[PDB]
DNA sequence: AAGACGAGGGCCAGTGCCGTAC
DNA sequence: GCGATACGGCACTGGCCCTCGTCTT
């Protein structure tokens, strides 16, 4: 009821729009598919009061709402624009706060810049960072300089107070601050870290640029290189991030200077002070230059992202905010202790295995070990030169009693011993490396005159190159061996030569000892090269292998490890208990300075809600605090956020060592964070984009239709229907699904199935072949198919037809190769032109699958906006406490209060259903299906994680530690109205 | 179990047949070798470094032998729990605040009418009763932590969860013997029952400030057998399959073992500038490294003999004077990890020991 | 007054009628306080370092408590002669050699009669009997000088002639209180009758070899008591004043660091930074930063004089500015300011400044 | 006695492979 | 014709350059 899925709607009365003819090819088309066994499943329709609008339609609402949020920051940013600039100032004051520099220059001792918008830039010494140490900031008046608390030479303790930049002006509009990379310059701004507000948001060149004439990273290799066959035209209409590039581009003025010293990361605070007045000027020149790419940006940026809605959403998702406490600290302290321990006990046992094996030098008895004969073992005795003489030899010159009259011999014996020592120093230099041992052994170890010095053999690794080699049996085979790629693995006949012969001089290899070990394995080039396994002798080349990269080492193969080959020794469970080691630490190993350094400004008392005082919670001499994720607003493509510590944060995994950091994000006591993961989008965005084109409705599609079929509760969705097939749940079916859209590469799928799945070669090959069913068909000599209805002919002229090209059948992939072929805007819908450089006209393009990953991430990405917007206009409507956003793409978590979450989560709701609307509106029709108008999953609680039950590694016991439960949702929070009055 | 002879022939223990596992695990043995005591004697300094000194809060106690009211003491707990109210006093009755001692205690053994001793390193933690679990898991994982370093092979050293007759939770500490794991630790939380009873007139002399407000302390208690923990180490010391060459040594902790270094003398004969070895001896044992003296000897025989020998006693490096050191100042080195010829100075021996040892002490 | 200071400061523990001399002196307690634990333990630790200079080599061992016939032990002897034949090899029976022990012996004190205990250091020096007497007088002079040198006064202890029929010659070593002269140590020359006695026979692997001969030695007997010298050095470093002035290498707590501003936690992070920093190098040090109050600096000076702490530390607000810290000898009671950088190098100079003889 | 070729080690950026998220 | 957008890590390496050594004038 009806149309096979609606719901009670009043975004619109008409309406049909019924295409009897489109609908009758899409019903026959859907037939000889084919799909005619509805389950006929109506969802529980809802009936609620719907929020007011503003008309006419959902457009001009988003429209409206967009741009009343966004005017004041665009009527500062136009003040930023027509800014007439005085000079800089002859001299920059060495006073504690903000300086402000008008009529000449003058220095005016002032705590808080008053100004309507100003560009920003702060400076942070990095050698006790992370506090602020200087900042520029030049406004449409006039200029200022803030200095930090680093002028009077103390030992400060930095357990970072409110010490950060203070910006924002007291009440007892208004605010816009625009920076390169504006979100660090926020991280250090004192009143952007309290648990309410804010009014001041920040605009980022960087990100505006990334929107604007932005690249693809692929792009910027080759970019950089600078220093296929019209792959070069774009090379000079866009430019890298960087700001002296950006402004090279935008500005295209004299080449900015960058500091040759790095003096803010590479020195002290003492090289700061001696080179103050330079520092400033730099700081100044960089306000300046971003200023200047600013004014040429936003207008550039304003035509080519014209609907507010982006502006708006680019606005608020850079005002991100993670509450924690000191359950932080904790968390640091344990994480870093537990890879500690774990790196120790590898590094034992590696270092073990380098010192027993170190031992076979004596004699030369290492060229019969079938492992360890490539490597140096080198005895070196170096050196002395002559100063004694002359011509003699130096190399050859039971009694019981109890004497110790001679009671000073012993300072005698000291004397001497002193007096002999003094005397050799002058005759070595530099102190090398221990070369009694062998090379191997030497590069294994740390040099002598390193402040972190370790006994033994350190530096040992996992993953590195000799270590493996050191101990692992090799694939029912004995040796491994590295050139272009180390030990083959993963990721009509045919035969090839062999060749034994001696001259000279080599090192000696052998290969009896191999053949002897395959013998000893199976006492439990031809043939054995297929399916089992096999070394030769020489060569060396493939002779049988899947892959065409290689893997050094063998890191992800624990059940190609615990299921006999391979195998380690010695010896045992040591190494697949090795392996384990190494995927436990795998995540913080790559991550460690980025967490132990993520900064976090602590508010005390004075500074906090209290009205959470007053809630039971403290806690115990507990500490209170919060950090702003840094986000640039867009990184390619498509302006989606970049951060290098939270958008890779690992998730709940009880393998992982710091797999609970995306849990350590604690709400404050009275407030609790609510959120949502929108199930799916990009799926779902290809549908429509498939049906809508096709024809009216939303399931006139073999693709689209069983898309919005699915419900992940008791049920299954798509990607759950292509997991059991089987088949592999469930993210597994995901990628293999969306790699499906952007380029389903017959050896990609084929190597990605087969390495999830874990079977034979064949009959994955018919699965692959099966479900390549989707992309087929597609389109002198040529492909046998083409627009006629057969291709044989005799001296046919027809150049003029050969330009159409269009799979078939299932999916829909022309859509999104047609909106891949206009050589302008390709926008839909919202709505918004990117890339200078990837933009066809002028460009080759060969770069199709990162545009229809652009067209279909692009939606997903408007649908982030549409719901930051949307959520934002009925939390500042309505009495919502807590407003703060914290997004990652498709999911998006809000930090509200304890008594506002289920009225939250409804605006949620609301704001999903609104924005589905919304893209269902701007193709047509208005009318949207029901098993997907809805969230399924709406997350409530204090820590934000994946699952509502969330299990860890490093604290064992989450609710062992002051913790709380999850609450999954739902239906039960659709009884709460919008309205204050509930319950 | 056959590196018995080893411990016979180098003596880590007696030299007696009548060595057997039963014999060694109730205490009832003849007693350590001198290597053996001092081994133990490392390791109770590791516990008391580890245990004592880097955590504050934290006062040595002296616990009595025996009862002024004959059988002897099972445990050093009630000994330390006696000196619970001074130690508070000492505290500025701030707790939690605990008690060490490492001390011999006397079990009564059934063999089937003896009695066996055995040194053990007990701590009495009195913690309040808000927080006593989270410090129980604290001392858990940081004991045995403490017991899977200076290990080989630290997979042997396990804990077990376990509650007591009434309710009352608790921690085991084993290790993997060849036969079969075995007791080496245990952790347990008493809920102040016997300072109750010890107490029953003024109580008030037991509340302790848990912070804002006085509650009576919760007892926390572990006890560590450093006899089976000396044992445990020294089968974990020594070593397996196709290595294709075997040599007999056992790899102790370089902290923990016995002796560090061991000083002779080379080429040789060499008279009569020996005296030297004597001032590098003095300057190692000033520094506080163990040094073996190879000075008196019968051999005269292979290198391969006392290279073996000092193997066998797990000394760490074997430095040679020879008369060619006498000329410039280089002397020989040999590593036990890695058995290889090293040449280096003097002092700059003395100063690689004593960064050998603190480093070795670190990570 | 000295036997109070040591109950409020925890030497001894808590006791009302057995805080007597004669119960001190007497095996019987009341075992011991933390600071008298501590600095047994570095007396002990002296003790053994006194002895492992000592050439060529003497191995530790450990006796048994108990009867091996099923009787706790009173002195530290029969447990070395066990061992005697066995280091015989660790030794290859090349010359004269000895076993050091430090161990927990007791003894009858005299209602009806208890039982006191006393941990004495033992040291069994096997040695030829035609060189045994002049190396009795070698132990006499290093152990009468060994107790030199931590002496704050050398007069104060003495050492005694004896002998008899059943030991020839032996040397006793009083300690002067000067309540009255006490027994410290005992060096005896006990002939072969007492390890003849256990392994008879066939005494031939007794005999070690002595340049090419073969002779069953002498046993001479060292037998300190580390509880009266722990009493001895307090006795010795008593000096309106009431302040204790042990030995640096023999203090127990050699510094302690409190606060002087008013109730930060910058200040507890700095005390809690030099707390680690002097922990590091092997420097115990007294925590009263924690604090509660920091009521008064007198009487603050006064415990910890009465604790014989060497120096005291304070850390004002002026460290957070300068880093300069006032220091506060005991010795000399001048009250000094350094840096806090310097301050780990000058307490270990000032304990290696300590190491003469 | 001064000058020039040669060998060893630190600092640098570049590259290959692995690791996480959507 | 095709996984896509990021984000970092460590292991290895050829190259610039200072330092010490050593042969040469
Ligand atoms: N390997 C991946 C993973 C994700 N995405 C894109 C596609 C969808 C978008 C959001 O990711 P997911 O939420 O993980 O996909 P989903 O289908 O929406 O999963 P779910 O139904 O659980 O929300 O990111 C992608 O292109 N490639
Ligand atoms: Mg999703
Ligand atoms: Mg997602």
């Amino acid at each position: 009821m009806l149309s096979r899925g609606l719901h009670e709607q009043i975004f619109g009365q008409g309406g049909e729009m019924p295409g009897e003819a489109a609908v009758r090819r899409s019903v026959e088309h859907l037939q000889k598919h084919g799909l005619w066994g509805q389950p006929a499943v109506p969802l529980p329709d809802v009936e609620l009061r719907l929020p007011p609008l503003y008309g006419d339609n959902l457009d001009q609402h988003f429209r409206l709402l967009a741009q009343k949020q966004s005017l004041p920051y665009l009527e500062a940013a136009n003040l930023l624009l027509q800014a007439q600039l005085p000079p800089k100032p002859p001299a920059w004051a060495w006073a504690e706060g903000w300086t402000r520099y008008g009529p000449e220059g003058e220095a005016v001792p002032v705590a808080i810049p008053e100004e309507r918008a100003l560009v920003f830039a702060v400076a942070v010494c990095l050698a006790e960072g992370t506090c602020p140490t200087l900042a520029v900031a030049i406004s449409p008046s006039a200029w200022y300089s803030w200095c930090s608390q680093r002028l009077v030479e103390e030992r400060y303790s930095w357990t970072s107070q409110l010490s950060p930049a203070d910006l924002i002006p007291l009440e007892v509009q208004e605010q816009l601050v625009v920076g390169h990379n504006v979100s660090f310059d926020r991280a250090h701004i004192r009143e952007q870290y309290l648990i309410q507000g804010s009014r001041m948001r920040f605009l980022d060149t960087m990100s505006m640029h990334m929107a604007i004439s932005g690249l693809s990273s692929f792009q910027r290799s080759l970019w950089i290189a600078a220093k296929a066959i019209s792959s070069w035209d774009w090379l000079d209409i866009s430019s890298v991030n960087s700001l002296a590039e950006v402004h090279r581009l935008y500005v295209g003025g004299p080449p900015l200077e960058k500091e040759p010293r790095e003096l803010f990361v590479k020195g002290t605070m003492k090289d700061i002070r001696e080179n103050f007045q330079d520092l400033m000027q730099y700081c100044a020149q960089d306000v300046w230059a971003t200023h200047e790419v600013f004014q040429q940006q936003l207008p550039l940026f304003l035509e080519r992202c014209p609907h507010p809605v982006t502006l708006a959403g680019m606005l608020e998702m850079g005002v991100s905010y993670l509450p924690v406490n000191q359950n932080w600290e904790r968390y640091l302290a344990e994480a870093q202790g537990t890879y500690e321990e774990l790196q120790r006990e590898m590094k034992k046992s590696l270092m073990d295995l380098a010192n027993d094996a170190c031992q076979l030098l004596s004699g030369e008895r290492y060229k019969e070990d079938p492992w360890l004969w490539d490597l140096e073992w080198d005895l070196q005795e170096f050196k002395q030169k002559k100063a004694k003489k002359v011509k003699k030899e130096p190399a050859t010159a039971l009694g019981p009693c109890s004497e110790e009259e001679e009671f000073q011999q012993d300072v005698m014996a000291r004397a001497c011993l002193q007096k002999l020592k003094g005397t050799t120093e002058l005759l070595p230099k530099r102190p090398q490396h221990l070369p009694g041992h062998p090379g191997w052994y030497r590069k294994l170890c740390p040099r002598l005159d390193d402040p972190a010095w370790t006994p033994g053999p350190s530096l040992l690794s996992l993953q590195m190159r000799v270590t493996p080699k050191l101990m692992a049996l090799t694939w029912d085979g004995f040796p491994l061996h590295y050139s272009e790629r180390h030990g083959w693995g993963y990721l009509n006949l045919a035969k090839l030569p062999t060749g034994t012969t001696l001259e000279s001089a080599g090192v000696v290899c052998p290969y009896r000892a191999i053949e002897s070990l395959y013998r000893k394995h199976c006492l439990e080039p031809y043939n054995d090269v297929d399916i089992p396994g096999c070394w030769f002798f020489k060569l060396p080349h493939k002779d049988g292998n899947s892959c065409n990269v290689g893997s050094p080492f063998a890191k992800d193969f624990l059940p190609k490890m615990e299921d006999g080959t391979l195998q380690a020794g010695p010896g045992g469970a040591s190494g697949p208990r090795a392996l384990e080691i190494n995927k436990m630490i795998s995540f913080w190993r790559n991550a460690h300075k980025r967490i132990s350094s993520q900064m976090v400004v602590w508010l005390p008392r004075s500074a906090l809600p209290r009205a959470v005082i007053r809630h039971p919670d403290y806690d115990e001499e507990g500490l209170y605090g919060a950090i702003l994720p840094q986000v640039v607003t867009a990184g390619t493509i498509t302006r989606r956020a970049v951060e290098p510590t939270w958008l890779t944060a690992s998730n709940a995994r009880p393998d992982r060592v710091g797999s609970e950091l995306k849990a350590m994000v604690q709400a404050p006591p009275g407030y609790t964070l609510v959120g949502a993961d929108v199930d799916s989008q990009e799926l779902w965005i290809a549908a429509v984009l498939g049906d809508a084109h096709f024809a009216g409705m939303h399931g006139c599609t073999a693709f689209g239709w069983m898309t919005l079929q699915g419900r992940k509760s008791r049920g299954t969705d798509l990607h759950s229907k292509t997991a059991t097939t089987v088949g592999i749940s469930r993210e597994h079916a995901k990628i293999f699904n969306y790699g499906r859209i952007y380029g389903a590469g017959q050896p990609f799928a084929e190597r990605l199935l087969m390495q999830f799945n874990h079977r034979l070669t064949q009959q994955e090959a018919a699965e692959k072949a099966q479900q390549m069913y989707a992309a087929t068909k597609g389109l002198l000599r040529k492909v046998q198919r083409e627009t006629a209805r057969k291709s044989q002919w005799k001296k046919w002229e027809v150049v003029a037809e050969r330009a159409w090209k269009g799979g078939t059948e299932s999916e829909m992939f022309n859509k999104l190769e047609s909106i891949a072929t206009s050589d302008i805007p390709r926008t839909p819908v919202l709505g918004c032109c990117i890339s200078r450089a990837l933009e066809p006209s002028a460009v080759q393009e060969e770069f199709m699958t990162s545009r229809v990953n652009w067209v279909v991430q692009s939606s997903a990405v408007d649908y982030l906006h549409l719901m930051l917007v949307a959520m934002k206009w009925l939390f500042e409507e309505f009495a919502i406490d807590g407003r703060f956003c914290i997004s990652i793409h498709d999911e998006v978590r809000y930090l509200v209060r304890e008594e506002d979450r289920y009225r939250a989560a409804l605006a949620l709701q609301i704001t999903n259903l609104l924005t589905r609307c919304m893209f269902a509106y701007k193709l047509g029709l208005n009318d949207l299906p029901q098993s997907v108008a809805f969230f399924s999953a709406v997350d409530i609680d204090r820590c934000l994680r994946k699952e509502v039950t969330m299990d860890c590694k490093t604290p064992s016991n989450p609710t062992g530690m002051e913790r709380r439960y999850g609450i999954p949702q739902g239906e039960a929070l659709d009884i709460y109205q919008i309205i204050e009055l509930t319950k | 179990a056959l590196l018995e002879i080893c411990q016979r022939r180098h003596f880590l223990s007696g030299s007696k047949q009548q060595l057997s596992r039963d014999s060694l695990l109730s205490g009832c043995h003849p007693g350590f070798g001198p290597l053996g005591v001092e081994l133990r004697k490392n390791l109770a300094a590791e516990w008391w470094t580890s245990v004592v000194v880097f955590r504050e809060q934290v006062f040595p106690v002296d616990a009595l032998h025996h009862k002024p009211g004959g059988k002897l003491r099972e445990n050093l707990l009630h000994g330390a729990l006696e000196h619970y109210v001074n130690c508070l006093d000492l505290v500025n009755k701030r707790l939690p605040y605990g008690l060490a001692q490492i001390g011999v205690c006397f079990h009564p053994v059934f063999d089937t009418k003896s009695i066996g001793e055995k040194t053990e390193a007990s701590l009495v933690w009195f913690t309040p009763p808000r927080t006593s679990n989270q410090w129980l898991d604290f001392w858990l994982r940081h004991r045995l932590q403490w017991w899977r370093k200076f290990a080989m092979s630290p997979s042997n050293f396990s804990s077990s969860d376990c509650q007591d007759e009434e309710g009352r939770k608790g921690n085991k500490l084993y290790y993997n013997f060849p036969w079969g794991k075995e007791l080496i630790e245990t952790l347990w939380n008493l809920g102040d029952h016997e300072l109750l009873h010890m107490y029953p007139g003024n109580v008030s002399k037991l509340h302790g400030r848990d912070g804002r407000k006085n509650v009576v302390p919760c007892v926390l208690s572990v006890n560590g057998d450093l006899d089976r923990g000396m044992l445990a180490y020294l089968y974990d010391s020594f070593q397996t399959r196709k290595k294709n060459l075997h040599r007999k040594v056992l790899k102790l902790h370089p902290c923990l073992a016995p002796i560090k270094v061991a000083l002779d003398v080379g080429r040789g004969p060499t008279l009569e500038l020996r005296q030297v070895c004597q001032g590098l001896f003095n300057e190692l044992l000033e520094n506080g490294i163990s040094v073996w003296p190879g000075y008196l000897e019968t051999m005269q025989s292979s290198l391969e003999q006392l290279y073996s020998k000092y193997d066998e006693m797990s000394i760490l490096f074997t430095v040679l004077v020879t008369e060619t050191t006498l000329e410039n100042g280089l002397i020989h080195l040999r590593s036990r990890d890695t058995t290889m010829k090293e040449m280096m100075h003097i002092s700059k021996l003395k100063d690689f020991l004593i960064k050998y040892i603190s480093s070795a002490k670190n990570v």
